[PDB]
């Protein structure tokens, strides 16, 4: 957390910072997209 | 697979359609034993 | 629904009071399962108490 690194959480490729956000993410929802529709927050699949 | 399928005497097990009233749709799974005709003659029943 | 044989089940528990037919209001529904069945659905019914 709170470095510029490379993610890759089932195919979902990007670079950014990771870090704990107030989003509020329902138990279906799986990641979230921007306004871009380009994925600005994931789920830890191992533990949740 | 010539020498794991086939068989001596011929392998008839593996079916296909010759012909539809129509194209069908692409992924799409058909398992009916129907006979179709290739045009308007109606049939209804015997084959011809 | 069925969209390429992906069979979708969205479910949504509320409480109500009401006396008449269906409420006039908006939710929203929420997705429960996905059931891949792929076979084309054409017909339905529902079970009662």
């Amino acid at each position: 957390k709170n470095k510029c690194v490379n993610f890759n959480f089932n195919g979902l490729t990007g670079t950014g910072v990771l870090t704990e956000s107030n989003k509020k993410f329902l138990p279906f929802q799986q990641f979230g997209r921007d306004i871009a529709d380009t994925t600005d927050a994931v789920r830890d699949p191992q533990t949740l | 697979s010539n020498n794991l399928d086939s068989k001596v005497g011929g392998n008839y097990n593996y079916l296909y359609r010759l012909f539809r009233k129509s194209n069908l749709k692409p992924f799409e799974r058909d398992i009916s034993t129907e006979i179709y005709q290739a045009g308007s003659t109606p049939c209804n029943g015997v084959e011809g | 629904k069925n969209i390429d044989g992906y069979f979708k089940i969205y479910s949504k528990h509320t409480p109500i009071n009401l006396v008449r037919d269906l409420p006039q209001g908006f939710s929203a529904l929420e997705p429960l399962v996905d059931l891949p069945i792929g076979i084309n659905i054409t017909r339905f019914q529902t079970l009662l108490a």
